[PDB]
């Protein structure tokens, strides 16, 4: 009211809540990256 | 646990050897479900993880979810969740059979829910499960250090406790109607306890 | 497993004395012209 | 008999059939991207 979509998944910068950190680890050590331009409308 | 090697990979197997360590049974978050204040609903969601399913899939990692669809706060129901037990043990071969003046050979063992607390340390168990290898050894990205192999244990499904002398399992035999009828009749003759103290050594 | 927190606020003393050229005192007078403005003793752009 | 897991999807560089060079483009004009390291084992 040039906006554009964020380019990255702000999950990790917004940490939520405490179990968000865990959710936002998993499988060893295979780190969590959900890749460029993650957002869909 | 000496004898076992990569050539049995992905085949069901049965190991023989001396509980070395539990762990400490934690619960694990399956189902979660939270409240919405602003309209009186109640949303869930399911997670998952590598090790409760024997066919590889591919990953769903699903977030922890604070917000509702429409931007609304969220409420949890710690009561209506759902947790599952969860356990890590280490398996090592028997004092009486393992190479004298040589270490030993141990192996790992995940068990879940019903299997959780079927064992203490310093018991002999034989234990019947699937030998299954997880993540990539390093393969994926760069990874220049070489010396790492692939993480490998047991999702173990069966365990069955063995006495042995010296031990602290206990040895329990199974009565039989014929058993029972033999000892009662046993019982009634009158030099029973003498025929039961000639019958030692 | 905890949920987010929050973040709010309340009034309670008197800040600097306000400039002139800040957007909060832009917008109070804004809002007062538009409420009190006369014309031919009408109040045309509250009306309208 | 230091090899590692492709970095990219190899459908592409694969011109395997006809069908597969449309099957690689979608949903308008977004381009296809697998992400960085795509596979698993």
């Amino acid at each position: 009211n040039t906006v554009s979509l964020p380019r990255s998944c702000l999950s990790t910068i917004e940490s939520e809540s405490s179990m968000a950190n865990e959710s936002n680890i998993g499988d060893e050590s295979t780190k969590k990256n959900c890749g460029p331009d993650p957002y869909i409308i | 646990p000496r004898t076992l090697t990569a050539q049995h990979l992905n085949k069901l197997v049965s190991v023989e050897g001396i509980v070395t360590k539990t762990s400490l049974v934690r619960p694990k978050l399956i189902r979660s479900v939270h409240y919405a204040a602003k309209t009186g609903r109640f949303h869930y969601r399911d997670y998952t993880d590598a090790t409760t399913t024997l066919t590889t899939r591919i990953p769903t990692p699903a977030i922890y979810p604070t917000e509702d669809t429409e931007g609304n706060k969220l409420t949890t129901e710690y009561g209506y969740s759902t947790f599952i037990d969860h356990q890590r043990i280490t398996v090592q071969e028997m004092p009486e059979m393992a190479p004298a003046g040589q270490l030993p050979r141990s192996i790992d063992v995940i068990l879940d829910d019903d299997l959780v607390d079927k064992t203490k340390p310093g018991d002999r168990v034989n234990v019947v499960g699937v030998f299954k290898s997880l993540g990539a050894g390093g393969m994926n990205q760069s990874n220049s250090n070489t010396l790492i192999g692939f993480k490998t244990l047991i999702l173990g499904n069966t365990v069955y406790p063995l006495h042995a002398r010296s031990t602290g399992v206990a040895a329990r035999q199974m009565l039989t109607d014929f058993d029972i009828r033999n000892i009662n009749k046993l019982s009634k003759k009158k030099d029973i306890f003498d025929i039961l103290s000639q019958s030692l050594a | 497993s905890f949920d987010r927190p929050e973040i709010y606020s309340a009034p309670v003393l008197q800040g600097e004395s306000p400039n002139d050229d800040d957007n909060t005192e832009i917008i109070k007078s804004f809002k007062n012209f538009i409420l009190e403005f006369r014309l031919d003793s009408q109040f045309i752009y509250r009306d309208q």
